[PDB]
């Protein structure tokens, strides 16, 4: 029954004014990529930074189990695109946000599937 | 000159041919720093420039390429160079990495422990090492050939590098090994490559291009390291980040290099010719199995 909720702890830590997790690995790239959220190579566009995925995953970074049976990580071995205005806290961004399963884009940050 | 727009500078052949005496390395640009792009780690920039330079060599790039990366951790607890290698290598390349200390990685598999505990059933197409012991950086002691992880690397190249494979092994003024230089003669070509972002350091990557499994030329490693220090001592390299801003042709081109399982008898001169050209890998193509020896204690 008991389970440590690390996402909640990090979000509360951020609200208390805590320093976001550092040393997320930012990649060099052309910034003319598709802009999709999680990719096999860096895909940042003009408004994004690309990061090594493992370094942006709260569970990888904190050495705790991944919050699912199977224990699989969506980020490790991949690249995560972060809006440049949010790239100060890539771990927080990936936690607080969701990828559209139709188009690969972050909902709220590139997904336009809800448009007329 | 135009060197500032290169990823770095490779040891010119004429310096390889010298017979210098070992001297203290005293770099003119020591203490200078390159202006890195905003928010970019030194080792991301450094591995990017190493891969940009590797793009100019005749690397064998098979399907299901096998790459192993030693010394991949950092005091940050992450693996910047592994992320760059993962970006550089074709999708589907198997990337294994390793370090003495624990870290989180984007590699397909990660072994924690001394490199001397690592064993692999299979052979590899590319070996990258950034292993370094800061204790070697001691100007008050004679600069002798170093053992430790360098002894492991030399054995690992001779036992587990596929014919036609390539290596990039980080050295410094004091972090070096004479047998590793001697092993460079068992490749079709070799160099010491200095990245432009870290050109104020005696760091280079010893690059053996296309492994041949036997001495092509005899290299004295004490003399060759002295040759390398002499080159660095007399050729100031201007620090440069320029090449980091052009990533359009960064990915390693998936060449589909042939992989064949040949026994020592069938390796004739025509086979060695194909190895030397980046056009053949010789190894088995079974499954990749690795392990790390655990010492059990009370
Ligand atoms: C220069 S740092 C590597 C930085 C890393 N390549 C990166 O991308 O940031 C050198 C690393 O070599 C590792 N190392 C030194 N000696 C080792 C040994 N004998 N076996 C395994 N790792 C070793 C250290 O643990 C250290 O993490
Ligand atoms: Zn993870
Ligand atoms: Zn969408």
């Amino acid at each position: 029954a008991f389970a440590v909720d690390a996402a909640k702890a990090y979000k509360d830590y951020l609200a208390s004014g805590g320093q976001p997790i550092t040393n997320c690995v930012k990649m060099l790239c052309t910034h003319t990529g598709t802009g999709q959220a999680i990719t096999v190579t860096p895909e940042a566009n003009m408004d994004q930074e690309s990061f090594g995925g493992a370094s942006c995953c709260l569970y990888c970074r904190c050495h705790i189990d991944h919050p699912n049976p199977k224990g699989f990580c969506d980020l490790k071995g991949k690249y995560v695109q972060i809006p440049t205005t949010c790239a100060n806290d890539p771990v927080g961004f990936t936690l607080k946000n969701t990828v559209c399963t139709v188009c690969g884009m972050w909902k709220g940050y590139g997904c336009s599937c809800d448009q007329l | 000159s135009s060197q500032a727009w290169q990823p770095g500078v490779a040891m010119p052949n004429l310096y390889k041919m010298q017979r210098m005496l070992l001297e203290k390395c005293d770099l003119q640009n020591y203490g200078d720093s390159a202006t890195l792009p905003k928010g970019i780690m030194m080792n991301v920039a450094k591995y990017t420039q190493l891969c940009q330079y590797l793009n100019t060599l005749t690397l064998a790039v098979p399907y299901n390429m096998r790459v192993i990366h030693f010394g991949a951790g950092s005091d940050k607890g992450v693996a910047p160079g592994t992320a760059v290698l993962r970006q550089w290598l074709p999708t589907g390349t198997l990337l294994v990495d390793s370090d003495l200390n624990d870290f989180v990685s984007d590699a397909d598999s990660t072994l924690i422990g001394d490199c001397a505990t690592v064993h692999t059933a299979n052979k590899w197409d590319l070996i990258i090492s950034d292993m370094y012991d800061p204790k070697t950086k001691n100007v008050t002691k004679e600069n002798d050939s170093k053992e430790g992880f360098f002894t492991y690397i030399c054995g690992f190249i001779q036992q587990k590098l596929a014919l036609g494979g390539s290596v990039a092994i980080k050295i410094t003024e004091h972090s070096w090994n004479a047998d590793l230089y001697k092993l460079m003669g068992h490749f079709a070509w070799w160099t010491a490559f200095v990245t432009n972002v870290n050109a104020s350091s005696s760091e280079a990557f010893l690059i053996g291009c296309n492994y041949l499994g036997k001495p092509r030329e005899q290299i004295d490693g004490y003399v060759m390291h002295a040759n390398y220090i002499f080159w660095r001592n007399t050729n100031p390299i201007q620090l440069s980040s320029y090449s980091l801003f052009d990533m359009s042709k960064f990915p390693l081109k998936l060449r589909g290099t042939a992989v064949m399982s040949l026994k020592e008898g069938q390796i004739n001169d025509m086979i060695l010719s194909l190895l030397s050209k980046g056009r053949l890998i010789i190894r088995e193509n079974n499954r990749v199995v690795i392990s790390s020896d655990v010492l059990v204690n009370n």
